[PDB]
């Protein structure tokens, strides 16, 4: 109904590995999106499983955030914005991914 | 919103304006790197450049 | 490390349990204590939840540990309980023993020492609670209010704040009371404790619990109606207060 | 949406947002078949004017279009609109929205131009009813909330407009253009207007100075004055008023000619006159320069009330704020008559008071110095001067100069400038006098030469309340005939009296500035004080002057040096007003010579000052002109040809500075970056021009007051270096100096490398120190601005000096001219009745933050700081008054001005 | 921490600073230690039974 | 409407001004030299022949010659050429080569990375106090370290002690942190880089370290410049399991990255502002000092500083006429600054949905209880009570 | 973390086990005591079923303490079973030593105090039980209270502990008035019950009920379980079947 670009990305980013994985170039998302603006971005992170995931702060836990982290930072941004509007769907926000909300 | 809003308008074609200089700036240029009195060695160079021995 | 337990003493030489049990205090009820010169006023915060609590069969936070001692309290509402029995208890066998009524400062020892018992020994952690434990003397006239912390150890304040943010009524407590000249009469004393309160409970004088002790074994409790009465004063005072700056910065 | 007829009174507004049935076809029949009808219909009027108010909240473009279509109709087809008379005309009501639903919800361009020219005719007719004003009236403040009206109220109040500006554009004016089909005047739309902008003052703010500037005259803006002063303090405090009055000079201020802008801020005055603050009122006394208005806000306080009471102490406060101390003259003596106390009153007046307070804050800032060791040579002359230009304002360095070791070994027109420098030391002040006396009773004339000079800085801050003036001492060396000396004296006295044209010193300056027939390069001197004397307040560009740099030209031109002197004189002389200097452009252009040519280019910029965007493009067709003649070809003259070019380029600067001070703050961003287009179009086209348009970049940033310090200084710099004329570098510094250790941290290492690393001319080398020295004072001892400091859009006259040296190949006599270097700035203080020396506390904002002023008075949040701390510079100036929270109240508003503050306590 | 303690000397200093006095008071010293050691505690170790004592 | 016209005119004048005169002078740069500066142009076209590769400069070799790496495998002996001299050159430096037969032409690309244009910022924050809603002391403080020095020395002088280094900024989630850091980037006018801290991080050997040490070479010649490296917990000292490809780079980007702050002589004048929001990961050899000299605490708005936030917010939206501030900050306890700006936004985006062109005290007091559910612990009177 | 003791605390001050132990609470079945000024009624769910569960014969959330004061059940059973029995004996002790009834006010600060000493004392697990005490005494008549797993209490014209807490407590406040009836009492315990319960049946096999009244008979206090075939004819009248 909107009629804009969408940028699903669907329920995880490192399904991409041609250029490597995603470590930084999670960022190239937000330059590609901000150009073919309006930006309406979707994300899944339903999140369902692991009902302790909160208190981490992290082991392999790490990689995933600092992706999940990166996304956060250039949303809020510096400090310009074409109108990005983040849709998010997800099972709870109690059983969530550390920092997200 | 039409006492000022009238106002932002032309605040809008202000940054156009502005944008159209940065490429106007670029249009013409000088330049020139190395100092004035190597000139000299510029012309040595050519016959050992040229030349085959690298 | 090093507080699972408070049986270890860290390197930077605190009892863990001591210091997370000041913390707990913070949950609960703010508590002021003011003496004057012929009264000690004791006065605490009343939480109110809903219409469905009452105020009638629902315990205050000001106790009876005698007919001349009292205590107000904060922390754990459950810890409070057992603290405020075993007081009572070492309050009567004093009577018993002696036949006197008990000394104030006999009584603080007594209750700063069941906290510090339970601090040493490893096999409990203290009741997680301050206290302030006004009261007078069995025959003199001076005034007497000593606090109490998990710690164990007992001070005498000429007034004190501890619960709910504890620390913002401290520093307005500090301003306006002097031990140069505290308040002549029961009613100025009375209105400062309700001042102190004034700030963290905002709305409400149904939040604002007042209870005097006086000496000859006097302990009475005051009405809705007089404590209204107070607070509205000090809200006419006020009102008056914030024109004056506005007046005088004109004028100047 | 749909219809649902007439169950209830809610279906009802239903109904008729497709069809209605009680403004359409009733209403239409009646109109056009009865006539006992139009009684039905006045009753109905009050029904439909409820309808509309209820279906307002509707905004869909296509339920009011198609609903009141056949209305719009009638207004000529069927009713035409005098079948009845009075009936249609109040009738009208209604029918008046039916129009602004085609030109403004549905746009359709053939309807929506020509039906705004019949929405302005019925405007003014229905505006005798009085009642059009309540039409506009329920939109302004509203009722409903719909987008609609939000566009829509824009265009009824567009059509008063429109017709006003015109008058200015065509002559016929009046309803004789179509445009609008309106009468411009006449007792039928002109008390539409009056009503109309009662209505909008209190809620907006949109037309109120559109409708002043489009009539154009100076009674548009004295019936403003009525209306505020009744909304000055019970319908808003004193503080909004002021922010609405001087939104609506400062915004219009670029498109107001000389006479016209004049004429508006007088009634600025007087509106802040009537109001309670008389401290909004001796601002823009000020602003205009007349001597007239100083006296009244002076007057007001000091006249009525018999007793001293605070009325005395803050009248002397006020007119000592102003440093060029135009205001000191006049004030003074009106104390002596009164006679409460004598002593008090005048000496406050005087900037006496303000070498006291100076001590204070010089306690802080301690003594640091860092002067050259360097002796022998021109090295030693170098290092004389330099500990003068280390030490300006109030400094005791006494010691150091009694060792007359190095004192002597200047020579030449070092001697004379090394005795100049020595002055600095004891600038502003009374204390000093005894060093140089010593040397003006022994040895060659020289040294006495360069002791009249010094006495001229110290003077500055010591010449009002017939306190040792300077007119006292200076007088003697003008009779005594040597010229070196009578030339030097009138120089100083020049610079101390500033602005003061008291009747002592103007009138010993009369005769003389008179004799150009002996050939003598100094007496560019002869001139060049009165041109100073004249500035800070309106001119009567004096008859002196203008004969005398006519009869030089007769006499000679082999002095090169001084007739480009001359020429800056008479530019500088018109300084302080623009109305009055339209007219002697052309009285020295009737005479022409392609020397004369050179003294008009700077003369038009003063005159054309406040309004400049024809100057500008003026300043750029004269420099093109030398290449682009030899350009179409391609496909005794030195001396004329050379005064030519180089006007030109001082004369492009001074009339930007200037323009964009008064102008729009935003505009002196742009201003600059045409400077770097113009210079870099030079350096390739001429190799001489380029030489004289380096100097005047770093005059153009002081007088201009760039935001940006930090970088294009320093970045300009570098390319100068390769370039020859070091004297490059001591202009910019002038502009750099900012809050001392700001800016002037990059600065001191950035000039320092140049000089310290190249070394090929001890000729070169001296330039570069000298600007080094001068751009720090330590830990903040004072500021140095271009600017009055009192307004931030005002310009100064003791800094005219600095202004005026940069139009010439350095010389060592011109070095003599540097040591002058004058335009201090007081550190406010909070003042008692035993005068306080301490400030409590104030706020400091880099960057105000308030749109509604362009100036951005204070915020009041701020970021807190100490006592007696130096009004701040660039990054620091918005300043705000903390004392409130101890119940103190400002008697004295200080914005960041120069003034010092004073305070009442409770 | 050594390192902490070269900075207790700084920010003595910066006390001075914005109280435009001219010298550092024995007073300031007291602030400057106070305000790095009571940070410090937020990370590691807090509270102290002399809060009351 | 004057106010904003009153700019309007000076802002437009000018700078459309400068544009014009620009067009005019460019062609006018040209007609007085054309072979008095042309000649250097001429000698410069002819050996670069156009198309260059880059070299990177080994080493010097006494006798005018030098030795280069190509980008390709193999390295090629050139021999120095051209106005560019060897005093210009040292090891170290990017050189470009020529086609033909590679030789030193000189240099132009000033060891250029496109990492550089990622580090440089061009956008410029609002952003000043008054539009920073309390925290008084907080203002103070980031304002004394990272603003004051660079522009007031004469204090630093005065005393005569070296200036703060860093601060860090940690505290609450949303606090708004970020605001006072974006202040002082806009006031100081100063060279702003930057970057996130999880742009260091990748995947490659020994990238990562070298892309850290580069923000500060960057800094250190464009000096004095402050660097703000946004979220330390993305490098912080924490666990990695095992059969992960990062363990490594975790280790060795930290490790570059505290090396060159601390200095060896140090930058001397490049102050820095972390942000994070784990403390509880951050490495311990960070945040003791000489790195950062202070370390502030943020926390969430009280009453005072809830009123001053809502108060600059509620003056940009229009009609606030039956609104009384005091009585919504009130009955708040215990909120974000970003709760309150969004409180803001809804409750303007009710006020919309009633159908009404204003703002009412219901519309501010039905959004007030949403966002409470936002953000809500009863843990305090579920324990006690 | 500090879970592993319950004679430790936490950095911020809650005891992890404190709360554990409460939100235990909340996965066992509804209860329910209403005070009105003419009884006090306490109704509990049932958080167990089936066709072969007997539950037609018995309560096992409903208890006689003594026989003025009852309470109702809601937490884990074993942990209930002795707490109730302690309780019936110090209520019953009274009785023997001072020859007259125990107060409410005494009995469950009692029983609270118990509590409590298993969180304060020793290496043992606080108990997880919430008992709603309902009694009379002649001192404050009527009186409601519920205690904490935590071991305070609180007074009380109604409450809801046991699961689905939160939404039963908004449902009873929105109907409940302060003059009331114990008639409209049952029946607003009923109304509550049909919406916080999982299922939908809401029949006889999953309703305790017990109603503490003085109104029945005069000067004499009656504690009255109902049986299962009243629970089924008050469902038809209130029409929930
Ligand atoms: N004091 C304030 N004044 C105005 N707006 C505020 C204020 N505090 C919070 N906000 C608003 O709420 C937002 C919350 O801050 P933000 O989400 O940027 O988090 P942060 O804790 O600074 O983050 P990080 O750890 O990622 O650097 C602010 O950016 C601003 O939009
Ligand atoms: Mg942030």
């Amino acid at each position: 109904h909107t009629d804009c670009k969408f940028i699903r990305v669907s329920g995880a980013e490192l399904v991409q590995k041609y250029i490597g994985e995603g470590s930084r170039m999670v960022r190239e998302l937000f330059v590609m999106a901000r150009e073919h603006a309006p930006s309406i971005i979707f994300m899944d992170e339903i999140d369902s499983i692991g009902s302790t995931r909160v208190e981490g702060s992290g082991g392999g836990d790490s990689e995933v955030q600092r992706t999940m982290l990166e996304l956060l930072n250039q949303l809020d941004g510096f400090e310009t914005s074409k109108n990005i509007k983040i849709i998010m769907a997800t099972n709870r926000l109690d059983i969530l991914d550390p920092a997200l909300l | 919103a039409a006492p000022y809003a009238a106002k932002l308008k032309q605040t809008e074609n202000d940054l156009k304006d502005i944008e159209a200089r940065i490429k106007e700036k670029a249009g013409v240029k000088e330049s020139d790197t190395g100092l004035a009195p190597s000139h000299l060695w510029d012309i040595m160079g050519d016959r050992q450049r040229l030349g085959e021995e690298h | 490390g090093y507080d699972r337990a408070l049986s270890i003493f860290s390197p930077d030489g605190h009892i863990f349990q001591v210091e997370y049990a000041l913390e707990a205090v913070k949950r609960g009820t703010c508590a002021v204590g003011v003496k004057g010169k012929n009264c000690v006023v004791l006065g605490c915060e009343r939480r109110s939840t809903l219409k469905l609590q009452d105020t009638r069969i629902t315990p205050s936070k000001v106790s009876k540990i005698d007919s001349h001692v009292v205590l107000s309290f904060s922390g754990l509402n459950a810890d409070s309980r057992i603290l405020i029995e075993k007081a009572r208890v070492e309050a009567q066998s004093h009577r018993l023993t002696l036949e006197d009524p008990v000394t104030v400062e006999y009584l603080t020892r007594y209750v700063a020492g069941v906290q510090q018992r339970y601090t040493q020994s490893g096999g409990v952690r203290p009741f997680g609670v301050s206290t302030l434990i006004a009261g007078f003397d069995p025959r003199d006239d001076e005034p007497k209010l000593y606090q109490t912390e998990p710690s164990g150890i007992y001070s005498s304040w000429s007034a004190q704040t501890i619960g709910r943010n504890s620390k913002t009524v401290r520093e307005f407590l500090e301003k306006n009371y002097d031990r140069k000249e505290p308040p002549a009469t029961v009613e100025e004393c009375v209105k400062l404790t309700v001042r102190s309160l004034l700030e963290v409970v905002q709305t409400g004088a149904k939040n604002i619990e007042i209870t005097v002790v006086k000496p000859d074994s006097d302990i009475v409790a005051l009405s809705s109606e007089e404590i209204n009465q107070y607070v509205t004063q000090i809200e006419q005072e006020k009102q008056e207060q914030q024109e004056q700056d506005k007046k005088k910065k004109s004028n100047h | 949406m749909v219809d649902e007829s007439d169950k209830k009174q809610q279906t009802i507004d239903e109904q008729s947002q497709i069809s209605p049935e009680k403004q359409t076809p009733n209403k239409k029949d009646k109109k056009k078949e009865e006539e006992e009808q139009l009684s039905e219909e006045d009753a109905k009027l009050k029904t439909d004017l409820e309808l509309l108010v209820e279906r307002l909240k509707e905004d869909d473009s296509s339920l009011y279009e198609a609903s009141l279509n056949a209305l719009k109709e009638s207004i000529k087809n069927s009713t035409s609109s005098m079948t009845a008379v009075p009936k249609p005309l109040k009738f009208l009501r209604p029918t008046y929205p039916d129009l602004c639903s085609i030109y403004d919800k549905w746009t359709d361009p053939n309807l929506k131009s020509s039906l705004a020219d019949v929405l302005s005719i019925l405007a003014m007719t229905y505006s005798e009813n009085g009642k059009h004003d309540s039409l506009r009236y329920r939109l302004l403040s509203d009722v409903s909330d719909f987008e609609g009206w939000g566009h829509e109220y824009i265009r009824h109040l567009a059509l008063e407009i429109g017709e006003v500006y015109n008058d200015q554009v065509e002559k016929d004016a009046e309803d004789e253009t179509s445009s609008d089909g309106s009468k411009s005047d006449g007792s039928a739309a002109t008390s539409g207007f009056e009503f109309s902008k009662e209505d909008t003052l209190r809620l907006c703010l949109d037309i109120v100075p559109y409708f002043l500037k489009h009539n154009g005259e100076e009674d548009a803006v004295d019936l403003l004055l009525e209306i505020e002063s009744i909304d000055k303090l019970p319908q808003f405090v004193d503080e909004n008023t002021f922010q609405r009055v001087c939104q609506y000079m400062v915004a219009c201020v670029p498109l107001l000619p000389p006479p016209e802008d004049v004429a508006f801020l007088k009634t600025a005055y007087s509106i802040y006159l009537s109001q309670n603050e008389l401290t909004d009122a001796i601002a823009l006394a000020v602003r205009l320069g007349e001597e007239d208005m100083i006296r009244s806000v002076f007057d007001a306080t000091s006249d009525p009330v018999m007793h001293k009471q605070l009325a005395y102490i803050l009248a002397a406060q006020k007119t000592s704020f102003e440093y060029e101390g135009v205001q000191d003259i006049i004030g003074n003596g009106k104390l002596s008559e009164h006679f409460l106390y004598l002593a008090k009153e005048l000496n406050l007046t005087g900037p006496k008071v303000p070498e006291d307070i100076y001590k204070s804050h010089l306690d802080n800032s301690k003594s640091v110095f860092s002067s050259a060791g360097l002796d022998s040579a021109q090295q030693n002359l170098a290092s004389s001067f330099v500990n003068g230009f280390l030490n300006l304002g109030y400094c005791n360095d006494k010691l150091i100069v009694d060792n007359d070791n190095w004192v002597y070994k200047t020579k030449g027109d070092g001697m004379t400038s090394a005795v100049a420098s020595i002055g600095s030391i004891y600038q502003w002040n009374l204390d000093g006098l005894q060093q140089l006396d010593k040397y003006l009773y022994v040895d060659e004339p020289e040294v006495k030469a360069g002791a009249l000079l010094g006495i001229g800085i110290s003077a500055s801050g010591v010449h009002d309340g017939e306190v040792e003036p300077a007119l006292l001492l200076l007088q003697d060396y003008v009779t005594n005939p040597d010229t070196k000396i009578s030339s030097a004296a009138i120089l100083g006295l020049g610079i101390a009296f500033a602005g003061s044209k008291n009747d002592e010193v103007l009138g010993l300056l009369l005769p003389i500035a008179a004799s150009t027939d002996l050939p003598i390069e100094t007496a560019a001197m002869a001139s060049l004080a009165l041109a100073h004397v004249f500035v800070g307040t309106c001119n009567g560009d004096i008859t002196t002057s203008i004969m005398d740099n006519f009869l030089e030209r007769t006499a000679i031109e082999l002095k090169t040096d001084w007739v480009r002197f001359l020429a800056l004189a008479l530019g500088i002389l018109y300084m302080g007003q623009g109305e009055q200097v339209d007219d002697v452009l052309e009285t020295i252009s009737a005479i022409e010579h392609p020397m004369t040519s050179a003294i008009e280019v700077l003369v038009g910029s003063c005159a054309y000052t406040g309004t400049g965007d024809v100057l500008l493009i003026q300043d750029l067709l004269h420099r093109l002109t030398p290449k682009n003649v030899k350009g179409e070809e391609d496909a005794e003259i030195k001396s004329e040809e050379k005064k030519g070019k180089s006007s030109d380029k001082d004369a492009t600067t001074d009339g930007k500075n200037d323009d964009e001070e008064e102008e729009k703050e935003a505009g002196i961003v742009d201003e600059l970056a045409y400077a770097v287009l113009g210079i870099a179009l030079i350096a390739l086209g001429e190799d001489i021009g380029k030489e004289m348009s380096l100097r005047h970049f770093g005059h153009l940033m002081h007088y201009g007051n760039e935001h940006i310090r930090r970088m294009v200084p320093l970045a300009m710099g570098i390319v100068s270096v390769s370039d020859p004329q070091m004297k490059v570098f001591d202009t910019l510094t002038r502009f750099s100096h900012d809050a001392d250790l700001e800016v002037s941290m990059n600065s001191i290492f950035a000039m320092g490398l140049c000089g310290a690393g190249t070394n090929n001319a001890r000729l070169a080398q001296l330039l570069r120190q000298l600007a080094s020295y001068y751009s720090r004072e330590q830990d903040a001892l004072f500021i140095t601005r271009l600017a009055q400091g009192l307004l931030h859009l005002g310009k100064g006259t003791m800094t005219m000096d600095v202004f005026n040296d940069a139009h010439v190949l350095n010389k060592v006599t011109l070095a003599s001219i540097l040591t002058t270097a004058v335009g201090l700035v007081s550190p406010s203080f909070m003042l008692k009745h035993h005068q306080l020396f301490y400030m409590l506390n104030a706020g400091i904002r880099p960057k105000f933050i308030l749109a509604l002023n362009d100036e951005g008075e204070p915020i009041k949040v701020n970021v807190r700081v100490g006592q007696a701390v130096e009004t701040v510079g660039q990054a620091g100036r918005p300043k705000k008054i903390t004392g409130w929270i101890t119940q103190s109240t400002p008697v004295l508003l200080n914005h960041g001005e120069r003034a010092e503050l004073e305070t009442d306590e409770y | 921490t050594g390192a902490e303690l070269r900075s207790v000397c700084t920010e003595a200093g910066m006390f001075a600073i914005r109280a435009r006095r001219k010298v550092a008071t024995e007073k300031d010293f007291l602030k400057a230690v106070d305000k790095v050691i009571s940070g410090y505690k937020k990370f590691s170790s807090t509270s102290r039974y002399m809060q009351y004592n | 409407t004057r106010c904003k016209l009153k700019l309007l005119r000076m802002e437009r004048i000018k700078d459309h001004l400068l544009l014009e005169e620009e067009f005019v002078s460019n062609s006018e740069i040209l007609k007085p030299f054309e072979k008095k500066q042309e000649e250097e142009k001429k000698q410069l076209e002819e050996i670069r022949g156009n198309p260059l590769s880059i070299g990177t400069l080994e080493e010097i070799i006494d006798d005018d010659h030098a030795i280069v790496t190509s980008p390709t495998m193999p390295d090629y002996y050139v021999s120095i050429l051209s106005f560019v001299d060897k005093e210009l050159l040292e090891p170290g430096c990017s050189v470009l080569l020529h086609h033909k037969t590679m030789s030193i032409v000189g240099v132009l690309q000033d060891d250029a990375d496109p990492m550089v244009s990622v580090m440089k910022m061009d956008k410029s924050p609002t952003e000043s106090y008054s539009d920073i809603g309390g925290l008084e002391s907080q203002i103070q403080e980031i304002k004394e370290s990272v603003e004051l020095p660079l522009t007031h020395p004469e204090l630093y002088e005065e005393m005569g002690i070296k200036p703060p280094k860093g601060v860090i900024l940690y505290g609450a989630p949303g606090t708004g942190k970020t605001l006072l850091a974006k202040a002082v980037a806009n006031q100081t006018s100063a060279t702003f880089l930057r970057i996130v801290g999880s742009e260091l991080i990748q995947k490659y050997l020994g990238d990562g370290p070298r892309l850290c040490r580069q923000i500060f070479k960057v800094a250190g010649e464009n000096a004095p410049s402050i660097v703000f490296i946004d979220e330390i917990d993305a490098i912080g000292t924490k666990r990695y399991d095992s059969n992960s490809g990062g363990e490594r780079e975790i280790q060795r980007t930290m490790l570059e990255l505290l090396n060159q702050l601390d200095g060896f002589d140090d930058r001397g004048d490049v102050k820095v502002i972390m942000a994070t929001n784990k403390i509880e990961t951050l490495d311990p050899a960070l945040i003791r000092p000489g790195r950062i000299d202070r370390k502030i605490l943020f926390e969430n708005p009280d009453l005072s500083t809830k009123k001053k936030i809502l108060g600059i917010h509620t003056s940009k939206m229009n009609l606030s006429e039956d609104v009384n501030l005091e009585t919504l900050v009130t009955t708040k306890d215990d909120l974000s600054g970003a709760d309150i700006q969004a409180m803001c936004t809804e409750a303007g985006l009710l006020a919309l949905r009633e159908r009404r062109m204003q703002v009412t005290a219901e519309d501010f007091k039905q959004a007030k209880e949403r966002v409470m559910k936002n953000k809500v612990e009863e843990n305090l009177e579920g324990l006690y009570l | 973390r500090y879970d592993s003791r319950t004679t430790i605390f936490s950095p911020e001050g809650r005891l992890y086990q404190v709360e554990y132990a409460l939100e235990s609470i909340s996965h066992a079945g509804t209860a329910i005591g209403i005070m009105a000024s003419d009884g006090i009624v306490l109704a509990a769910e049932r958080k167990v079923t089936s066709t072969l569960l007997e539950q037609d014969t018995s309560t096992e959330k409903l208890y006689k303490l003594n026989d003025k004061i009852a309470v109702a059940v809601a937490g884990l059973t074993a942990d209930a079973e002795i707490l109730i029995n302690t309780a019936r004996i110090h209520a019953q002790n009274y009785l023997k030593t001072y020859n007259e009834d125990i107060p409410v006010e005494i009995l469950v600060r009692r029983l609270s105090d118990i509590k409590q000493g298993y969180t304060q004392h020793g290496g043992l697990r606080p108990f997880g039980v919430s008992f709603i005490y309902a009694g009379y005494d002649d001192r404050y008549g009527y009186q409601l209270y519920t205690s904490n797993p935590s071991g305070n209490y609180t007074g009380w014209k109604a409450i809801s502990v046991g699961a689905n807490t939160s939404a039963a407590q908004t449902l009873l406040q929105m109907d409940y008035k302060d003059d009331m009836k114990v008639d409209d009492a049952i029946e607003l315990a009923l109304k509550t019950l049909s919406k916080t319960t999982d299922s939908s049946a809401l029949t006889y096999d999953r309703l305790e009920f017990a109603t503490i009244r003085k109104g029945a008979n005069d000067g004499e206090v009656y504690q009255k379980i109902f049986k299962p075939q009243e629970i089924k004819d008050i469902l038809v009248k209130t029409g929930i079947t």
